[PDB]
């Protein structure tokens, strides 16, 4: 059976009372992922474990465990063995997981595995986390004020695929009880009409706001920001807003500021006080451009997360290191979120900032916040000295080119 | 009164279908002399369907007539069987009404012929009285085929150049030759049917006839080999268009021939796929009361569609299809349902598994696996149904067990390995030039026959070869593009793109190098785009159930 090896002196991440407890020698599991992910994930463990030394000065260690999904999951298991249940189970019940990239399909016929262990997982948040790091090439003048941390719901919105083609009979069904049973008088054109559904609800909003909340209180956050379009859609974008509201107010005990929504939210550990405000969100992307500063932790629907965090993403430079992640009830999933770039598998010569980045957030997750700030400071010490891997160097002037391994001891150097 | 009545019009009911079922054989000699090869596909279609018009008809006659009982009925239409010819296939039939009439249920022997209860020469025989120069002559001679041939003579020269390296000229003089009456037809091929009698021993016979384009017929091979008739004859073949007015004296007769294969699998191949059904069943029964076993999930990867079992020892796979498909597989049940249909009308060109619906199907609640109970109870609980000390699983396929390409590829070295990846090509491309496209072509979704053959069982994703988009990637804009994780261009549904059959295809390092050396044509859209101008423009690739070097122009 089982083909991973649990580590002798390691010990399991435990959930107990819906607070994470963290032993000081935590077993971590890390699939190795497809492609690129070959160059990329060595360059990771190499820093995460370097960033762990050097802030806790060796009363900490990480126990790595490989687990497997994909190509290199083939040649362990057997011959079409993609995803093996195991890889799940591991998952489910060491809480913290990292990933290199997985191969996407095009063409509408294939099984995707990434998506398969989203909902699989139940991991229905995806974290986006955005900032500027400085010396990277940007097209805004002012990159440097965009520290901002996307909560995007995954399991809801137009985004759930509800949807039926134009002259199917199910459309056209559908068309039908909604004009003449619900008496619809406003679509313009009922034949030759496709239909989507968007839901949002209730438990599925308040997930998402909760765990907002909880990170600017557990990260020291200024604010929480409810992203929406309220003002054309009442009441799937407008009850998003309003049971955020209602949440702040029931569960976290948000004082009203000014009479007007907005409310003054308490940190409990701190005292420290946290905004919880709402914006427009074609009025958010303008000012997003405009003003950064203002905004910190961004809790949005389906649609509008995604947006805004491929936007975030063009204006600091970062869009080939952008961190990610996706978190369920139970377990959590920090990924490189670029691709599997075959054409340069095992050059060692790609850009790893993604997945030491998601590494960060992993860090961050564990509560060891001291040794996430260490490849911080590194990553941003790498890039103002201009020691980079080809993506940059390219665009930089000035610039030592150096490979995915050499970049990641660039990173160390400057911790 | 009416019970010899039912009995008698279910009689004529066979006696009316089996006489057409000839008629639209004896045509297949017409449509193989004009090449009209859609009618060649057209008449395998009706054929399969015509048996189900007739039961359906008697069907409604014995309603209208009627709107222990059976027992009266069974015993009146089994004392006019003795005398029958044809007794077999009409204690089938009359099954196949009892099944519609009953909506397959309380299916036990009494109450219909789940068990047997109870001329004219079909070959003749040639021998070497004047060398076989002139025997072969005479053979070709005596076929009843309107046009014309480009040097029998070379054809001849051939045959006795096989018969000569295949045994011994002593042999060759001491042995001789007893060929059917009858021309087997399939596709572009009309297949003349012997038995080889040696000294040594009785072997195969076998003389394609193929037609040049818009020409003479020509002998493509010659095959004498035990093993090499399997093929031609095989489960994943295409059923032969074959004119028997007595199948039973046919099925007798191929026996000598066919060592290796049962009574139901050899009345398949003749075309009586119904009463195959009919000893399908015994088969399964006696192999049942002859063993202590238990039905297990088959090995391999588990399906997402499909739910499919088998026992230890057992030469085939129930299938089923589940309640519930994985979240990711956005069909229909109906729709698997008319891939299933599809597969079994079409052309399956040795590259496709033959499948067998049953209704209502009856297992023992003791025979089945605990595991099994809970996967079957848990995932397909529409399906079933419980009656005491047995359930019944309302819809399932049978189809011939083979062992999964992903397994067999572990267990196989450098030379066999090489086989492997062979097959699989040869089969893609066999049944790309066929009109199919397969959905999966994951190695999980293949098996590997006896014989070492590549057949495709996984009918989740097929559909028409004309029915796809084949397009090339894109490339890349800028930079950026090539660490993407998503496409930046849009994706159409039917849209394939061959470049990214690869990363399933060549993970494994063994694989991807005898990929990349014998089927580099499967990743380029441009091979599949020149195979489907062909089906577009009317082209039929013809199919040799054979080794391409056996052919005698190599
Ligand atoms: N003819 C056969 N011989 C041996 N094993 C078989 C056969 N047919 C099916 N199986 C087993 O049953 C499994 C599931 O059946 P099948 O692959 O036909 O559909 P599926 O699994 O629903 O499709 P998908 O590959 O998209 O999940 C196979 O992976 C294999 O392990
Ligand atoms: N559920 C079943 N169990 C056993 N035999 C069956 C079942 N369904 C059909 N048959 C047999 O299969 C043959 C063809 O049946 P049908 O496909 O209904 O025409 C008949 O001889 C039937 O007796
Ligand atoms: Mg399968």
């Amino acid at each position: 059976e089982s083909k991973v090896v649990v580590p002798a002196q390691g010990k399991k991440i435990t959930l107990q009372n819906g607070k994470l407890n963290v032993p000081e020698n935590p077993i971590i599991p890390y699939i190795e992922g497809d492609g690129i992910g070959v160059d990329v994930t060595p360059a990771m463990l190499k820093v995460v474990d370097a960033a762990v030394e050097k802030a806790y000065k060796g009363e900490r260690k990480i126990s790595w465990m490989e687990i497997y999904t994909g190509e290199k999951s083939t040649q362990v298991y057997g011959q079409d063995v993609w995803l093996p249940a195991e890889t799940l189970d591991l998952i489910r019940e060491y809480r913290v997981a990292i990933k290199g990239p997985l191969t996407t399909p095009v063409g509408g016929g294939i099984r995707s595995l990434n998506v398969a262990l989203r909902q699989e997982l139940d991991l229905y948040i995806c974290l986006r986390p955005v900032r500027y790091y400085q010396g990277t090439p940007s097209p805004v003048k002012h990159p440097e004020l965009t520290d901002m941390v996307i909560f995007r719901e995954n399991s809801e919105d137009i985004y759930a695929g509800i949807e039926w083609k134009a002259d199917s009979a199910d459309a056209e069904k559908v068309i039908k009880f909604l004009r003449e049973e619900m008496g619809v008088k406003k679509i313009r054109f009922p034949e030759h009409c496709g239909i989507g559904i968007k839901p949002c609800s209730e438990e599925g909003t308040k997930r998402l706001v909760r765990a907002a909340i909880e990170y600017a209180i557990a990260n020291d956050r200024d604010s929480v920001t409810l992203v929406h379009k309220g003002n054309i859609m009442k009441f799937t974008e407008g009850a998003f807003k309003d049971w955020g509201y209602q949440l702040a107010r029931e569960e976290f005990g948000g004082e009203l500021i000014d009479g007007g929504p907005w409310l003054k939210v308490k940190n409990p550990n701190t005292g420290k006080e946290i905004v919880i405000k709402d914006v427009i969100a074609d009025a958010f992307l303008q000012q997003i451009l405009l003003r950064p500063a203002e905004y910190d932790v961004i809790a949005c629907m389906n649609l509008n997360g995604d947006y805004i965090s491929d936007a975030l993403a063009a204006q600091v430079g970062g869009i080939g290191i952008a961190p990610g992640a996706n978190i369920g009830d139970e377990c959590a999933l920090f990924e490189a979120t670029h691709g599997t770039a075959p054409k340069y598998a095992g050059q060692d010569k790609v850009n790893p900032g993604s997945i030491i980045l998601s590494a960060e957030m992993m860090l961050r997750h564990m509560g060891w916040t001291e040794a996430a700030d260490l490849i911080v400071k590194g990553m941003e010490g790498a890039i103002n000295a201009k020691t980079v891997t080809y993506d940059f160097e390219r665009l930089m002037d000035g610039a030592k080119l150096l490979k995915c391994s050499e970049f990641g001891d660039a990173i160390i150097e400057n911790m | 009164g009416l019970e010899l009545l039912i009995a008698q019009t279910i009689l004529q009911g066979f006696d009316a279908q089996y006489g057409r079922f000839l008629e639209v054989t004896s045509g297949a000699q017409q449509r193989f002399e004009q090449a009209d090869w859609h009618a060649v596909q057209q008449a395998m279609k009706n054929r399969i369907h015509l048996y189900d018009h007739h039961v359906g008809l008697v069907v409604e006659q014995l309603r209208c007539i009627t709107n222990e009982f059976l027992l009266r009925v069974k015993e009146h239409y089994t004392r006019l069987l003795p005398d029958y010819p044809r007794f077999e296939i009409a204690e089938s039939f009359f099954n196949s009404v009892y099944c519609r009439l009953f909506d397959h249920r309380s299916l036990t022997p009494e109450r219909l012929f789940i068990f047997s209860s109870q001329p004219r020469p079909l070959a003749k025989d040639f021998h070497p009285d004047h060398g076989w120069e002139s025997l072969l002559m005479r053979v070709i001679s005596d076929l009843p085929l309107r046009l014309h041939w480009q040097n029998k003579s070379r054809d001849i020269h051939y045959i006795i150049r096989h018969l000569t390296e295949t045994l011994g000229p002593e042999n060759l003089s001491k042995s001789h030759l007893q060929v059917a009456n009858e021309l087997f037809y399939r596709n572009k091929a009309a297949w003349l049917v012997g038995k080889l009698i040696t000294p040594s021993g009785t072997l195969p016979f076998l003389l394609p006839i193929h037609q040049t384009d818009d020409g003479e017929l020509f002998i493509d091979t010659c095959l004498t080999t035990t093993a090499e008739a399997s093929i031609v004859f095989g489960f994943a073949r295409s059923y032969f268009m074959v004119y028997a007015p007595l199948p039973a004296a046919l099925v007798e007769w191929l026996r000598e021939i066919l060592p290796g294969k049962t009574t139901a699998e050899l009345y398949m191949a003749i075309g009586c796929q119904k009463h195959a059904k009919t000893e399908s069943y015994r088969e399964y029964l006696v192999y049942l009361q002859g063993c202590n076993e238990q039905f297990i999930e088959a090995p391999g990867i588990r399906g997402m569609v499909m739910l499919v079992f088998t026992l230890p020892g057992f030469d085939r796979v129930f299938k089923v299809i589940k309640d519930k498909f994985a979240p990711q597989k956005e069909m229909s049940a109906a729709h698997v349902r008319a891939c299933y249909q599809l597969v079994k009308e079409h052309d399956r060109v040795g590259r496709m598994a033959d499948t067998q619906e049953f209704e209502n199907f009856v297992l023992e609640k003791r025979h089945i696996s605990p595991a099994l109970m809970e996967l079957l109870l848990q995932e397909a609980a529409e399906k079933i149904t419980d009656l005491g000390e047995q359930i019944v699983i309302r819809h399932l396929y049978i189809e011939r067990r083979m062992v999964p390409l992903n397994i067999w590829l572990e267990q196989v070295e450098g030379q066999q390995l090489r086989d492997a990846i062979e097959e699989y090509g040869n089969a893609i491309r066999q049944l790309a030039a066929a009109n199919i496209f397969p959905g999966d072509m994951l190695f999980k979704n293949f098996g590997v026959t006896r014989h070492g053959r590549v057949v495709f069982y996984d009918y989740d994703e097929i559909c028409y070869m004309t029915e796809v988009n084949f397009r090339d990637i894109p490339p890349p804009r800028y930079p950026e593009d090539e660490l993407a994780s998503e496409p930046w261009y849009s994706v159409s549904p039917g849209d394939v793109f061959p470049e990214e059959f690869r990363h399933w295809l060549c993970a494994d390092p063994r694989i991807g190098p005898l990929f990349e050396e014998m089927h580099a044509d499967l990743f380029r859209a441009d091979y599949w785009r020149a195979l489907q101008n062909r089906i577009r423009e009317g082209h039929v690739e013809d199919v040799y159930a054979y080794r391409r070097r056996q052919r005698f122009s190599v």
